[PDB]
């Protein structure tokens, strides 16, 4: 029995060798897709929430590089548009993909002996990878997911500012 | 014994007729339930399309199924009562040979059938059986409003 | 559930036993027609498939002939009919004259005396069909 | 061991029954009438939001099947012979068609299983499984129609119908 | 989604297909466990039923629409 | 078995009533088929009278039965009920008979009427084997009088003052 779902019984695939393995997996994706695929892409869409994530909260509270648009993130993807300086971050993004996410997607779906998904060995600092670091960056990257898509759904659906409601803190805090 | 059954009503016979009725009587019955179907089907088919769709005779003949039959001219009533007659005195010698089976003008007792002949022979049957319940309900229609079938419908 | 069979039960022989070949619509037509009627004389065949056959000659010569819009249509259509004739019947004398050079045992249409009985019955049918047909088309009135 | 089943299996959160397991037959006694009113109630609702009688309520009073709203204003536009009559009508209907308890409080038939008040002349299955199935889908159907039923009841004395605001 | 009669009619839709399907003569309807189901063919049932009740929903949705039945 | 069947009205005889001998010559797969008939008659026709007192006393729905016709309930149940239906679009009407089309094909399939006369899969009320023939008499005798009801209804309002009190 899957230690999330007690009424269902856990895929044979997930066991807890994983990082973050809680059981829950209650329609069986990964005996469909490969489990190193489907976290490459967990990690890679965990990271890119987590930077849009603290990248729309800097940018809604102020800050701002010179010469950029003084606007807030909901219109800052076509501010940037506009204003020309927006396909040269998309330039590293290409280099970044096509030459370590397209021939780590073909080691990870063909070799055996291949690093597992979303481990690039990117460990300047030395700071560690412990089941401790990868549990952390995993429950961290989880909640900027759903934090950014409550974030982007709210700010496009309210128009306000950083708390994205619509009264202000006085939804998260009915007291007030 | 035959091939009428079917699952909504099974071996429909409230009446008795198929006990205590000779062979050649079951035989009469069967060719003259084939033979209803069939005339039955053809009138069907007729009304329906004569009903929006009758280029012969100029387009002038009314769409009346009860009332074209009329306008038609004598020479194409006698040349359709000779074909029917053609087809039935066939039908009557078929009835004197020796090996017939009511119904059967392909012979079909010279042959390797199986379950899918008894299959496709009640489909024919109940297909006959509806419009014979049809052609009547039109001709009806037809007398008591003066439309057609698919004028009816319109 | 077969429906083409060897013809006679002799899967060597060339014909299949199709619907169309064996059925017993196919059967009774054929033998009932006047070639293969059984009991009648050749004299008789000939003069059913005569008549049969001069009551529609006439037809195509009369309708579609080139007096056709003329007062002697029919007619002309009637004598066309008959030249028709005479050309079948000699093709019928000198087929039986080529094929049942050497035969004595007549009444069968095999032989000479029975394909020259054929021939006559042909002839005056055609010849008494193709008339009647005339008449009939002039009194068309009538239907 | 009919009740629990499916997402949740026991639940006791608080531990009633497995503190007085003496009780659990009363406790399903009760559980089963609150869900058959339950049901009761809320088919009342639905069938009432579309479907109203026609003719007068009350020839002595002004009002028709027509005029009463549904909820608490439409039991409350009623004359009091009326509310008297359903009272009447529910209390021989408790008291003498279908007694839960034989005797008194927490007495429930120890011989019959604790919500069986229907006579002889009742739909009866003669198999143990597909009793206990439907036994069931009638005690959780009835939860679901009692948890419904509160949600009706305070959605129309808050704003005065029960389908809340969409 | 914008409408809830738009949403109701998908709901049925899918329900539907996945209720009256078959899959090399194993359904729902045709009296096969909801267990043996999701074991014989995984979420490959629940992929292609809601697929074709997302086809089978527009295709009813755009029909209301037209007539004015929506 | 004829005399098998359950249904003798002690009204009109102490035993089966069949005046003019239409199951003397009949088959046991028959007379199941004909007793089948005879409680879908009987079904129908009781449905049919409570639709009858109500859609005539003037119960209906609170609503519009085609948005893009222009219909409701309201006008169905002033027409009346023969008028009222006719005031039914054909579309909706097919859908109800294509409804019941796809129970009854369902039901015949899984329980045959020559197989079985009418005894379809509903639970039953009583097992004790009197009680049993009494509740399937006493759905004979009600649903005969239904039919009969039904019938008088229907020439009731057709042709005017032919029933003598129609409620
Ligand atoms: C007139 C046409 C006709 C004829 C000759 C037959 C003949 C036959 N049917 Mg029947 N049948 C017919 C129409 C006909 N059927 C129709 C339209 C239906 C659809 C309901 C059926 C449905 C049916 C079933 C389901 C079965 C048969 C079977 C049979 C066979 C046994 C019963 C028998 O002897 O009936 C004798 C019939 C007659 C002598 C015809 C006249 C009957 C009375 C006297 C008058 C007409 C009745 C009534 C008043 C209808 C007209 C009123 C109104 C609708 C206009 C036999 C070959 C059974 C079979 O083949 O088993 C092997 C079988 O299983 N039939
Ligand atoms: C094949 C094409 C063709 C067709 C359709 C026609 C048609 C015609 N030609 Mg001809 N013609 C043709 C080629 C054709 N021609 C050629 C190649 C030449 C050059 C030599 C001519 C030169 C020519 C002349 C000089 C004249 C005609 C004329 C005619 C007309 C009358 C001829 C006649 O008496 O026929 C008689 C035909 C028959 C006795 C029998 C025809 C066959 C029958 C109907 C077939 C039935 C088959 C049946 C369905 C089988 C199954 C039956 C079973 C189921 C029972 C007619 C319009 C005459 C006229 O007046 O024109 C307006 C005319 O003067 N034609
Ligand atoms: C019950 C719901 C419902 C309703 C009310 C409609 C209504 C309609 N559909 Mg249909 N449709 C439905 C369900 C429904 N559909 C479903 C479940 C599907 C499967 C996805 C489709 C798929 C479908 C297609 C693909 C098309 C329609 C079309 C139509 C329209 C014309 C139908 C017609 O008479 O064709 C005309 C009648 C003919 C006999 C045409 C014959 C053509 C061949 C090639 C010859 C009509 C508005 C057609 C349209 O033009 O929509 C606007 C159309 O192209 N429908
Ligand atoms: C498309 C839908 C549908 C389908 C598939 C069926 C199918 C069936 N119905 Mg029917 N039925 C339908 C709609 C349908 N019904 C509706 C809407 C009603 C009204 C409530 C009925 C009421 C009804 C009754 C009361 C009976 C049937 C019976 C039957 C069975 C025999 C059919 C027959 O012999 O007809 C033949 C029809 C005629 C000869 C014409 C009758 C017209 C009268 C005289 C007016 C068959 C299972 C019979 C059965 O089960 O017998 C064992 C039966 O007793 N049906
Ligand atoms: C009031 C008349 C009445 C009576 C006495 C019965 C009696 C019966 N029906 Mg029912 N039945 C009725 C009306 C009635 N029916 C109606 C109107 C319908 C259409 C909805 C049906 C549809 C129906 C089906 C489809 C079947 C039955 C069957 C049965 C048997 C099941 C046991 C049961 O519950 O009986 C006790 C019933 C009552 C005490 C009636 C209570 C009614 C009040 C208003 C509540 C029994 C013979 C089954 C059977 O085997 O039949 C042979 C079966 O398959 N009935
Ligand atoms: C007597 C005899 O002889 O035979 C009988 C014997 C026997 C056994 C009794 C039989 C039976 C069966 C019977 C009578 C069964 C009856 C069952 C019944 C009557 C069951 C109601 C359920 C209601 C529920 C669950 C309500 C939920 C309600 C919910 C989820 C809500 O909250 C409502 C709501 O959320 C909505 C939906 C919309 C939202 O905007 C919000 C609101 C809050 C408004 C037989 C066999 O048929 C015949
Ligand atoms: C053996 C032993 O020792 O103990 C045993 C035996 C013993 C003691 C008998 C037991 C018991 C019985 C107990 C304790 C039972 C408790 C029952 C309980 C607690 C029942 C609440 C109902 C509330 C309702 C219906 C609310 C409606 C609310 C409605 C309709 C509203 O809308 C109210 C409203 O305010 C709102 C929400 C908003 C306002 O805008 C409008 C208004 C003002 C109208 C136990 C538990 O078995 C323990
Ligand atoms: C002296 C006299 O009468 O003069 C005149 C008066 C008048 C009025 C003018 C005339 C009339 C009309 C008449 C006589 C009309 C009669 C009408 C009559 C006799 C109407 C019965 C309805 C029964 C129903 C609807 C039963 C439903 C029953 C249902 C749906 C159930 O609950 C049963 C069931 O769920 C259970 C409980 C258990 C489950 O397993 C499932 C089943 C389905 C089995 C006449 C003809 O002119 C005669
Ligand atoms: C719970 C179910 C129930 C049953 C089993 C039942 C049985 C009987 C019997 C048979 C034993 C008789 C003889 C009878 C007679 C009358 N009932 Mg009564 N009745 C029930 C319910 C209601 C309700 C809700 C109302 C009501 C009424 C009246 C009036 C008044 C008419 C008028 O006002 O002109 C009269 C004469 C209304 C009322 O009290 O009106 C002031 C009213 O609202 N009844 N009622
Ligand atoms: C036997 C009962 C019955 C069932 C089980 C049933 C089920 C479903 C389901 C499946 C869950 C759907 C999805 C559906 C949809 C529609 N039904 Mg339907 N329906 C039944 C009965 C009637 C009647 C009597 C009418 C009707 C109609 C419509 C219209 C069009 C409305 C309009 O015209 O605006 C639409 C779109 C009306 C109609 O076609 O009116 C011309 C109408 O009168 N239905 N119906
Ligand atoms: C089968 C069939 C068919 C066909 C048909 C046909 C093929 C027909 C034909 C027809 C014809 C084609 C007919 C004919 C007739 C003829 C006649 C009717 C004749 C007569 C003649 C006569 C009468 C003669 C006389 C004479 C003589 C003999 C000699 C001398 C002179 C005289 C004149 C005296 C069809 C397709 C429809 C389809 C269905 C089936
Ligand atoms: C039936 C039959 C058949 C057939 C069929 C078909 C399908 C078809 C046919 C066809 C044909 C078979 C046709 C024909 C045609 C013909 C023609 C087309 C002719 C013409 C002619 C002419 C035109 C002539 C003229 C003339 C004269 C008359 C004389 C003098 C000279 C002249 C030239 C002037 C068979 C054999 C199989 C078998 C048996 C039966």
């Amino acid at each position: 029995k899957s230690k999330s779902i007690p009424f269902l019984e856990a895929p044979p695939a997930l066991d807890g060798t994983m990082a973050g393995d809680k059981g829950f997996d209650p329609m069986r994706l990964s005996e469909v897709v490969p489990i190193q695929w489907a976290r490459e892409a967990e990690l890679k869409h965990a990271r890119i929430c987590m930077l849009a994530v603290v990248g729309w909260v800097a940018v809604d509270l102020g800050f701002t590089v010179p010469y950029a648009p003084q606007v807030s993130s909901l219109a800052a993807h076509d501010a940037a548009v506009e204003k020309g300086a927006f396909l040269f971050l998309l330039f590293p993004i290409a280099v970044v993909e096509v030459l370590a996410g397209i021939p780590k997607c073909f080691q990870i779906m063909n070799d055996p002996n291949a690093a597992p998904g979303g481990d690039y060995k990117f460990d300047p600092l030395g700071i560690g990878a412990s089941a401790d670091m990868q549990e952390k960056e995993i429950s961290n990257g989880r909640l900027a997911m759903m934090a950014f898509s409550g974030i982007v759904t709210q700010a496009a659906l309210t128009q306000a500012p950083f708390p994205y409601t619509y009264n202000g803190m006085s939804d998260l805090v009915p007291v007030l | 014994d035959m091939v009428g059954a079917c699952k909504p009503l099974g071996f429909f016979d409230p009446l008795g007729f198929s006990k205590d009725a000779s062979p050649a009587s079951m035989a009469k019955f069967r060719e003259a339930e084939l033979k209803h179907g069939r005339v039955a089907m053809l009138a069907c088919a007729g009304m329906i399309t004569a009903d929006k769709f009758h280029p012969l005779y100029d387009g002038k003949l009314s769409s009346n199924p009860l009332l074209a039959i009329a306008q038609v001219p004598k020479l194409g009533l006698l040349q359709i009562l000779l074909f029917i007659g053609f087809m039935e005195v066939f039908g009557i010698l078929n009835s004197r040979r020796p090996d017939y089976k009511p119904g059967d003008f392909l012979g079909s007792s010279q042959w390797d059938t199986t379950e899918v002949w008894d299959n496709y022979q009640l489909r024919e049957l109940n297909n006959g059986r509806l419009a014979m319940f049809a052609s009547i309900g039109m001709l009806t229609h037809a007398y008591i409003t003066g439309k057609g079938p698919l004028e009816l419908l319109d | 559930s077969e429906f083409v069979k060897p013809f006679n039960n002799d899967p060597f022989v060339g014909n299949l036993s199709t619907p169309v070949t064996t059925s017993t619509a196919t059967k009774l037509y054929l033998g009932n027609l006047p070639i293969y009627r059984k009991g009648l004389s050749p004299l008789m065949r000939g003069l059913e498939v005569g008549m049969a056959h001069g009551y529609f000659l006439i037809g195509p010569f009369y309708i579609l002939g080139p007096l056709r819009n003329s007062p002697n249509a029919l007619l002309v259509g009637l004598f066309s009919a008959y030249g028709l004739i005479i050309i079948l019947t000699l093709a019928l004398t000198i087929y039986g004259l080529a094929s049942f050079q050497d035969n004595s045992t007549g009444s069968n249409l095999e032989s000479s005396k029975g394909w020259r009985s054929f021939t006559s019955g042909f002839t005056v049918g055609a010849l008494g069909g193709a008339s009647v047909a005339y008449v009939l088309l002039n009194n068309v009135s009538f239907f | 061991e009919l009740g629990a089943t499916g997402p949740l299996g026991y639940w006791d959160p608080l531990g009633f029954s497995t503190k007085q397991p003496e009780r659990f037959a009363r406790y399903r006694a009760v559980e089963l009438k609150h869900g058959r009113i339950a049901m009761a109630a809320c088919t009342g609702y639905f069938v009432q939001s579309v479907l109203r009688w026609p003719g007068y309520l009350s020839t002595s009073a002004g009002v028709k099947f027509s005029d009463l709203p549904n909820g608490i204003a439409g039991f409350a536009k009623i004359p009091p012979l009326g509310l008297a009559q359903i009272f009447l009508f529910i209390g021989l209907m408790e008291a003498f068609t279908w007694p839960f308890y034989q005797g008194g409080l927490g007495k429930v038939p120890e011989g019959k299983l604790p919500g069986d008040v229907a006579g002889d002349l009742w739909v009866r299955y003669s198999d143990p499984e597909v009793k206990k199935h439907k036994l069931n889908v009638e005690i959780n159907n009835g939860r679901a129609a009692m948890m419904g039923s509160l949600g009706m009841l305070m959605h129309d004395h808050i704003l005065g119908t029960w389908i809340p605001p969409g | 989604a914008y409408s809830i009669p738009k949403a109701f009619i998908m709901m049925f839709c899918n329900v539907l297909v996945i209720s009256t399907m078959t899959i090399q003569g194993k359904g729902l309807a045709k009296g096969t466990p909801h267990d043996e189901m999701v074991e014989s063919f995984g979420i490959t049932w629940l992929l292609a039923g809601t697929a074709l009740g997302h086809i089978v929903g527009a295709g009813t949705i755009l029909g209301c629409s037209t007539a004015g039945i929506l | 078995g004829v005399e098998d069947m359950v249904g003798a009205s002690v009204e009109v005889s102490n035993k089966v009533w069949d005046p003019l001998k239409l199951s003397a010559k009949m088959d046991e797969g028959n007379l199941n088929l004909v007793r089948a008939a005879e409680l879908k008659h009987c079904r129908v026709a009781m449905l049919a009278t409570v639709g009858w007192a109500w859609t005539a006393t003037g119960t209906h729905f609170e609503g519009m039965l085609s948005t893009s016709q222009g219909i409701s309930f309201a006008d169905a149940c002033a027409a009346g009920p023969l008028l009222g239906a006719a005031k039914v679009p054909a579309v909706g009407v097919w859908q109800i008979i294509a409804a019941i089309g796809a129970l009854e094909v369902f039901w015949e399939n899984k329980y045959p009427a020559s197989e079985c006369a009418g005894n379809f899969g509903v639970p039953w009320v009583t097992s004790d084997p009197a009680k049993m023939k009494e509740i399937q008499l006493a759905e004979l005798k009600n649903g005969r009088l239904a039919m009969i009801g039904i019938i008088s209804f229907a020439c009731a309002e057709s042709i005017p003052g032919s029933v003598p009190f129609y409620p």
